[PDB]
């Protein structure tokens, strides 16, 4: 009986496994699903009985992978994954009703009771952590991880230290399988909640507490998108701080070993802006036009799930090309360049207005300046490289297609 | 760790690698760099076989007889351009 | 003959600088010390050895 | 229709860029972030209020591999490869011996020169040296030079005469710059038949 649910449980994973590391994008999600349906039917069958012990830590260990894969085919969490732990935790303690933070309080004094689950227990303490963590529920985390270690631990309220201070408790002995363990789990953990905390503190203006954990976050598990991220990070944390060659170096890693740089060519420009280098500016940012037209997943937890996505404040977001080539016609109209930042918006205007065939630009919406605004701005780089008799043209367009702007259109055609 | 050599980290797990030597250095951190002291050739692949588990999923190792990439690389260059110093 | 000589100053001189770019680009870490500089390298050694010496 | 007949723009829309543009890019942008890096200031960011005395801590010796053991704790309280630090420090203390007290120039500022650039070919030797860095990090030392110096580069081989003349930004003020110092050489060199000689090798040259 057991000895048939743990050969489905490793088949199963196994199979899962090859569909990591071979297939392609459908014979990959196939067997996946496949397998997932497998593990569902699995699960519901062992939730077919009450309670009894021995097959508890494979349980725990299969809802674990169950949530793992559910979660790595979503690219996103759920609170279904909530209530399948709160199910297991139930499905547990009636060997032995209220509310999560009680229901882990108990669970823990119960494994605390030592019975041989508790490398289980943390990997899934692991993924409520992950939940609670893209979730930002870190207040009762830290209480949860207090509970874990020992309440000695209650005036630790940093939670990196408790995040450093949750031992995995076991080497993983001759067991049911799974695609992750507790370890693999903590540096993903360790890595995303620093990560956090920097970006925040940055945005909050501090630049010195920020560059501790960003460091601490190149100091351990990242792969190589997260590493560029940091190094964006550090640079405009360096800018912040006052040190317009520093960031320099951090900015130019980031070039090296990353696919991906428009943060890196904004933060240059954002520092161009910090020394008066606007030709540099500028120069970064024709580039970064460039540069944004440019372009896998696992089977696993990873650590692009616990990243909150660019916030506007956040240093590494990046307009659309037509949101930022807005910003190069802007700042190079106000360098005194209307000759070129004409140019610019005129194809700026085009990339909304003749796009129909291709992938249409999202609008600018509530954030970004109103369509007719940018009419303006084209008519007035127009007019100072005393492209008049076209400024019409504009103007005429503008009034056909349709307040202060008419007046300003009025005004701008007769200066024309 | 040894103190006056810390460059090194003898191995003390009270089984069957104990004895073994190592090293580790890191440029560009990637492309890191191993060596190791075994007693003799099992010691030598349980190493590996233990290790290259625990690793990223693309981690490429290789064997070294000759010197590293960069230095042997450096060491043809620079009679490359004596060479051609000698014929110019 | 002058001919001769002048033609292998000029064809040495070429991949001189080629060479030297690359050093320029080791110094910086600007390519890689990956590989196929490796075999970059040995198209060179090719390119030299075949009418080697030429000892008249 | 005929305003939209002027004011549409055909290029506008776009491609992925292909992976050989994608590092073309790249590696102009680390250059554009070098070329506006600076080292003076930042021995004065990183560390506290460039020559081969601010490397080597005050006239201790002007042996070879001193230098070099040097430079590498230099670089690693900086973080910049030492290729560039040598390009600078030695652009540096070129302009030093170009200007501290016509298109030439004679004893110790040649003796020091050589003094140094000798040294330039060892570090070169143990591939210590980034050699477009000092092509650039001489460009904004420009007018500080002489042309009985760059001739003296050209001859031992730290740069040739083609690697700065394609290094150079601009290149109209390549242009006028060699002629004016052409003009000014050829004034000379009639001066006197020994002046001459030193002239027209670098002249034929």
């Amino acid at each position: 009986c057991l000895d048939l649910w743990r050969e489905k449980n490793d088949r199963l994973v196994r199979q899962a496994k090859v569909a990591q590391n071979s297939g392609l994008t459908l014979r990959r999600q196939q067997l996946a699903q496949d397998a997932l349906e497998g593990l569902r039917g699995l699960l519901h069958s062992l939730q077919g009985l009450p309670a009894a012990v021995p097959v508890l830590p494979l349980e725990l260990t299969v809802t674990c992978n169950f949530i793992i894969l559910r979660a790595s085919l979503a690219q996103g969490f759920t609170e279904d994954q909530a209530q399948d732990i709160q199910r297991s935790l139930e499905r547990v303690l009636e060997t032995q009703e209220q509310g999560l933070r009680e229901l882990w309080d108990s669970v823990l004094r119960a494994s605390c009771l030592l019975p041989e689950l508790l490398s289980a227990l943390h990997r899934l303490v692991g993924l409520q952590a992950a939940l609670w963590l893209s979730a930002d529920r870190l207040g009762d985390l830290a209480l949860l991880l207090e509970t874990l270690n020992g309440s000695q631990s209650g005036a630790s309220k940093d939670l990196l230290l408790l995040l450093k201070t949750w031992s995995p408790p076991a080497e993983e002995l001759d067991a049911p399988l799974t695609l992750q363990d507790a370890q693999g789990l903590k540096d993903v953990l360790l890595t995303a909640f620093a990560y956090r905390q920097g970006l925040q503190e940055l945005i909050t203006g501090n630049p010195d507490k920020a560059l501790s954990s960003l460091h601490e976050a190149a100091s351990g598990l990242c792969p190589r998108p997260v590493l560029v991220q940091v190094y964006t990070a550090l640079g405009s944390c360096h800018r912040k701080m006052g040190n317009p060659q520093r960031a320099l170096l951090y900015l130019v890693a980031a070039l090296k070993e990353g696919s991906a740089w428009g943060p890196p060519l904004l933060e240059a420009s954002r520092l161009y802006q910090q020394l008066g280098d606007t030709t540099a500016e500028l120069e970064s940012l024709e580039l970064l036009v460039e540069a944004l037209n440019v372009p896998a997943p696992q089977f696993l937890i990873e650590v692009e799930l616990l990243l909150p996505p660019p916030d506007l404040a956040s240093p590494l977001h990046c307009g659309t090309q037509s949101q930022t080539k807005h910003i190069l016609a802007s700042r190079c109209l106000q360098t005194g360049r209307a000759g070129d930042a004409a140019e610019h918006y005129l194809d700026l205007l085009a990339l909304l207005l003749d796009s129909s065939e291709p992938r249409f630009s999202p609008p600018p919406s509530p954030p970004g300046p109103c369509m007719p605004e940018v009419f303006l701005e084209a008519a007035v780089a127009l007019i100072q490289a005393g492209r008049a008799q076209d400024a019409l043209t504009l103007c005429e367009e503008l009034l056909s297609r349709t307040p202060l702007w008419v007046s300003a259109t009025h005004l701008l055609q007769g200066q024309a | 760790i040894i103190k006056e050599f810390p460059e090194v980290y003898f191995c003390e797990r009270p089984g069957s690698f104990y004895g073994t030597l190592f090293t580790w250095k890191q440029r560009t951190p990637f492309e890191g760099i191993l060596i190791i002291y075994s007693r003799n050739q099992t010691v030598m692949f349980q190493c590996l076989h233990n290790l290259i588990r625990i690793l990223p999923i693309n981690c490429f190792l290789k064997n070294l007889k000759s010197g590293s990439e960069n230095f042997l690389i450096d060491n043809m260059a620079f009679t490359l351009e004596k060479e051609l110093v000698t014929l110019s | 003959r002058v001919q001769y000589l002048r033609q292998i100053h000029a064809n040495h001189e070429t991949l001189l600088r080629e060479v030297q770019t690359l050093r320029d680009r080791l110094c910086t870490e600007d390519e890689a010390s990956s590989c196929a500089t490796a075999q970059r390298l040995l198209q060179v050694y090719r390119q030299l050895r075949h009418p080697s010496l030429i000892l008249l | 229709r005929r305003a939209w007949a002027e004011l549409l723009a055909g290029r506008v829309k776009r491609e992925k860029y292909n992976p050989e543009r994608a590092q073309k890019l790249k590696e102009s942008a680390v250059r554009l972030l070098r070329s506006h890096q600076d080292l003076n200031a930042l021995l004065l960011e990183v560390e506290g209020p460039v020559i081969d005395c601010d490397s080597s801590e005050a006239y201790a010796n002007h042996s070879s591999s001193f230098i070099g053991s040097a430079l590498q704790d230099q670089a690693s309280r900086l973080g910049v490869p030492v290729g560039i630090l040598s390009a600078g420090m030695v652009a540096s203390s070129v302009g030093q011996i170009c200007t501290a007290p016509p298109v030439l120039l004679t004893v110790e500022q040649r003796k020091k020169l050589s003094s140094l650039l000798e040294f330039a070919q060892y570090l070169l030797a143990h591939s210590m040296f980034s050699r477009l860095s000092f092509c650039q990090e001489l460009w904004k030392i420009q007018s500080s030079l002489l042309l009985e110096a760059v001739w003296h580069l050209h001859v031992q081989g730290i740069v040739s005469l083609q690697e700065l003349l394609e290094s150079h930004p601009d290149m109209h003020a390549v242009g006028s710059w060699l002629f004016r110092n052409l003009c000014c050489l050829c004034e000379q060199m009639e001066a006197s038949c020994q002046h001459a000689d030193v002239a027209r090798a670098m002249l034929s040259d």
